Parts: structure tokens; C-alpha cells; sequence
């Protein structure tokens, strides 16, 4: 099977009805990835979602539902904490710590490029493309004389 | 467990086969060098101070 | 008669990038990241020695090359560190996936980290040598060429905004490689995490 | 000086560290007292001496 | 404490001073050696196993 | 504004029930883009 024609459900977040929640969450995950951080706390996600006014009333049960949906959508990863329990409840609750699949990392990386842009053709250009290619080619030529 | 020598010999064959795949000396040297290199930089910092 | 939006073009480009890969972490390394970056910084040092006589576009090109390489290396280290700290590496490790992770991890270690460490000494030394005040007249030349580019974009900000942006980006590079007297360099953070995962 | 440093010198320094680690292991063997490798390392690499 | 210790008042030649100064220099904190030593001990233990 | 609030239509392409016909469609469009062709006929596309 050539993978060029199947339904890419990794992108399902972009048009789910909670796409605001999903997109903000995954954007936060991308930023934490940028922050060299790991083992993310879903509770911290509830905190920061609520800190954003758009989700001040954020339901954490819906948060975990969304997290499970994203993981099921090949967009996130998580694993239960093994050691760090302070309240007996934490020891009970198998609290998972999360990450974003490389699918998601690259997807949001491309998205950011488009976020930069006004509509029409806002792409930039570094005119010295040609001379640099020429310089590498001149290097090649000098090698063939060696 | 108390098992017959055939079972123990087979088990050791399989285990030694598996254990032997874990590591290689080249990777040992590489890991040692990269850590020793950062330690060397730390030592450099201490000498400079 | 039909055509595709740049939305579609970029989406399909990234889709192609992903399609290339075996599932786990099949990215590649161009080990000479740090060599090329260092060469750009060496150009910057030589420019500072030149005593502000050269034309603006030379400074602008060296700036852009330095920051392209730094951006690429930051992307590379983000990928690397995420691969290392993955919960798979941590506790799903119990299965044979530890050994597959080991193979990819040792490949990345060897190439990326060896080149990184070899370069990083001269790197941090030069970055220490690249003081703000020296970089300020360089930033004035960069302003010269930035005005040479009368952008419609949000670059319409004042010249001093451009100076401050160059300056902040320079601190970014300085912290990621050289670090600071207040905090260890992010490179050192990556180094420590790599060492600890090796120990584990 | 870092300015004066080059890849060859980096290799030489790494070689020196390699020799020291080999010396550390040999010291482990000679010191059958069973002191941990950490102690032998802390002695071989203590620069103040 | 060394400054205060009375060996100063009593012993009068330099080689005491050299030992004192050498002792004044700050050594390697256990962490820096700890990473390297732990890794090397684990690796050699694996080899022996 | 940060676009995360609004759910993006380009996904509708990638995750429609006809996302197969779709994927093929703009994959071919991208290939023509690589060929730097213009104004493709829907009938040629068919």
C-alpha cells in the first residue's frame, strides 16, 4: 500500500468541534518541546488553558478525554508515572505524563510558517541564493583540479 | 527451578546469544569519550579559575 | 482551470517530508552543522577585525547564515532531546525497543555529539569574544542593509527596533552555546541530559 | 588559548584522558583493597596535585 | 582553622606552607566524578557479567 | 490573532471520506506545480 492516499486522521484535531482546545493544547506541547521540556503534566495543561481566557472554564475531564483522543489520533504520547507520589491519591491514580508525536511536531512546524503570513504571497527571499550555489560549484570545480 | 541439563544448556545458549547483542566495545569507547570530554571541559574550567 | 493555494503547497511539502520516514525516528544528520555555523561566526569575527569598512550586504549575509545554522541546530537538538527523553526510552525500555533506540541513539550520539563537542570549544570562545559593543556597529551595518530592503512587512519598525532584535537574537545564541554566568548554557543542559541518559 | 585550539589538539587532549582512564582501571587492579572506581578516579584526576 | 592551628607559631620553614596552599585549592565535587565513575563501573560490571 | 481558536478547512481535505480522491487530486496538483504548469483542465485531471 502506497501511503499517499489514505485518510490522515492525525489532522482530525484541526476540524474537531473542540479544535480550539486541541490546537491550543498541541501548540502548548510544541512550545514545551521548544522549551526542552518533557513528561508534561495534564494538570499543568488545565492550568494554562484556564489561564488563557478562552478556556477559563476548562473541564479537566474533557481535557483528559481530548488527550486520549489525541493519543488515539497518533498525535500524543504518555506513560504512567512510576515513582513520584506525594499524596496517596497520586500513588493510586497512575498519573500519565505526555508528549507530542513527531507527526504533530512537524505538522505544527509547517503550520507556524503559514501563521507568519498575510494571505497573498508574503514569502520572503534571500537574493544571494544563486551566488552561494555558484560558490559551492566552484568548490567542486577546484576539487576536480586537485 | 530444578531443570535438566539439556534445558539449562539451551537456556544459556539463548541467553548468551541475547546478552551478546546488547553492547559493543566501539560504543563503550564512544560513550566513555563523550562523557570524558565534557568532564575534561569541566576540568578546564576549574584550571582556568 | 485549476491551481493549488500555497496553503496546499506547503501542506503537501510537509506531508512528503513525513511520508519519507520509517515510523519511529528515521530523521537524518548532516554532521557539519557546527562546522558551518562556526565558519559563519569566524566570518563575523573577521568582519569585526575589518573595522567597519565593508559593505552592509556582507554583514547581512553572514548574520543570516549564522542564524540559519543556529535555527537548524536548535531544530536538530529539539528532535534529539525529545527522542532521548521519550517515555519509550524511559520505561517502555523493558522490551527490545531499548536496543533499537540504542542503535539510533548511538548513531546520533556519535555524529552529532562528537562534531558538537569538537566545535563547541572554539564556538563558546568566539561567542565570549563577540561582545555586545563590538556587535553594535555590526548591527549598524545590518541596519544599513535592512533599510536597503524597504520591506512592506512589519519590519517597518524603527532602526533601533532592528538593533534590539539583533541584540536579543545574539543573546539567544550566546545562551544556547556559551550560556551565562547566571545559568548553564542550554548546550550544557543537553550535554548533562545526554550524559545522564547514557548512565541510565 | 581556545583561539589557538584545533581539532588535532582536541584529539590529543582526549587521548590523554583515555590514557588516564586506562591508568585508572590498572590502578583498580593493583589496589585489590576493593576501593570503588570513584575513589581511584578522584585520585587520578585531582588537578591540585 | 589551619590559620589558627598552632603549627604556624612552631614550624618555621616553607614546605609546610606549600602543603597548606595545596590544601586551600577547591577540589572535584562528588557529582562530576559521579557520572563518569558510575557509567564506567556499570560498563565494566556488564563486561565482567 | 492566533488561529488555534478556529478550525482549519485544509484539514477537511486531508480527513474527508473522499480524502483518497482528494489526496490524489492535490498530490497531482503539487506535481504539476513542480512541473510549473498552469491552469490545469478538470478533464485532464479526470
Amino acid at each position: 500500500m502506497d501511503s499517499t492516499m489514505k485518510k490522515i486522521i492525525e489532522a482530525s484535531y484541526l476540524t474537531a468541534d473542540s479544535a480550539a482546545h486541541y490546537r491550543t493544547i498541541l501548540r502548548y506541547f510544541y512550545h514545551q518541546h521548544e522549551r526542552m521540556r518533557d513528561f508534561i503534566a495534564p494538570e499543568e495543561l488545565l492550568e494554562h488553558m484556564r489561564s488563557i481566557p478562552a478556556f477559563a472554564d476548562f473541564q479537566e475531564d474533557q481535557l483528559h478525554q481530548q488527550l486520549a483522543q489525541l493519543v488515539k489520533w497518533n498525535n500524543l504520547i504518555a506513560r504512567q508515572d512510576m515513582t513520584n507520589a506525594k499524596t496517596i491519591e497520586e500513588y493510586k491514580k497512575k498519573r500519565f505524563r505526555y508528549q507530542c508525536t513527531p507527526y504533530t511536531v512537524e505538522i505544527e512546524r509547517m503550520i507556524v510558517q503559514l501563521e507568519k503570513l498575510g494571505d497573498t504571497f508574503q514569502g520572503s527571499l534571500e537574493r544571494s541564493q544563486f551566488d552561494r550555489l555558484f560558490q559551492a560549484i566552484t568548490s567542486l570545480q577546484n576539487e576536480l583540479e586537485n | 527451578q530444578r531443570v535438566s541439563p539439556y534445558f539449562v544448556f539451551t537456556s544459556l545458549e539463548k541467553e548468551l546469544e541475547d546478552q551478546k547483542g546488547w553492547l559493543d566495545e566501539q560504543d563503550r569507547q564512544l560513550y566513555e569519550d563523550i562523557i570524558v570530554n565534557t568532564v575534561g571541559v569541566i576540568l578546564r574550567n576549574r584550571i582556568k579559575r | 482551470r485549476y491551481q493549488c493555494t500555497p496553503y496546499t503547497v506547503e501542506i503537501e511539502r510537509m506531508i512528503v517530508q513525513l511520508e519519507k520516514l520509517g515510523d519511529t525516528f528515521q530523521g537524518s544528520l548532516e554532521r557539519s552543522q557546527f562546522d558551518r555555523l562556526f565558519q559563519a561566526i569566524t566570518s563575523l569575527q573577521n568582519e569585526l577585525e575589518n573595522d567597519l569598512n565593508k559593505s552592509a550586504e556582507e554583514y547581512m549575509r553572514i548574520w543570516e547564515d549564522v542564524f540559519r545554522y543556529f535555527q537548524t541546530i536548535r531544530t536538530s537538538t529539539a528532535d534529539y532531546i525529545a527522542y532521548i527523553n521519550s517515555e519509550q526510552t524511559d520505561q517502555r525500555m523493558q522490551t527490545e525497543a531499548f536496543l533499537v533506540y540504542k542503535n539510533q541513539f548511538t548513531t546520533y550520539l556519535r555524529d552529532f555529539i562528537v562534531s558538537l563537542q569538537k566545535t563547541s570549544l572554539q564556538i563558546q570562545h568566539s561567542l565570549s569574544e563577540l561582545t555586545l559593543e563590538r556587535l553594535q556597529h555590526f548591527f549598524q551595518k545590518l541596519i544599513e542593509h535592512r533599510g536597503a530592503i524597504p520591506r512592506l512587512e512589519d519590519v517597518s519598525s524603527s532602526t533601533n527596533d532592528w538593533l534590539t532584535e539583533y541584540e536579543e537574537y545574539w543573546f539567544s545564541l550566546r545562551q544556547w552555546f556559551l550560556g551565562s554566568a547566571v545559568q548553564q548554557s542550554e548546550l550544557d543542559i543537553l550535554q548533562w541530559q545526554t550524559n545522564e541518559m547514557i548512565r541510565r | 588559548n581556545s583561539k589557538f585550539l584545533n581539532e588535532d589538539d582536541l584529539n590529543r587532549i582526549t587521548k590523554h584522558f583515555q590514557s588516564r582512564i586506562g591508568k585508572a582501571k590498572e590502578l583498580i587492579q593493583l589496589r585489590n583493597e576493593g576501593s570503588t572506581l570513584h575513589q581511584v578516579l578522584k585520585e587520578v584526576l585531582d588537578y591540585r596535585k | 582553622i589551619q590559620l589558627r592551628s598552632p603549627k604556624l607559631s612552631k614550624d618555621f620553614k616553607p614546605t609546610v606552607i606549600y602543603e597548606i596552599l595545596e590544601s586551600a585549592l577547591p577540589p572535584l565535587t562528588d557529582d562530576e566524578l559521579r557520572h563518569l565513575s558510575d557509567t564506567i563501573e556499570s560498563m565494566d560490571q556488564t563486561q565482567q557479567q
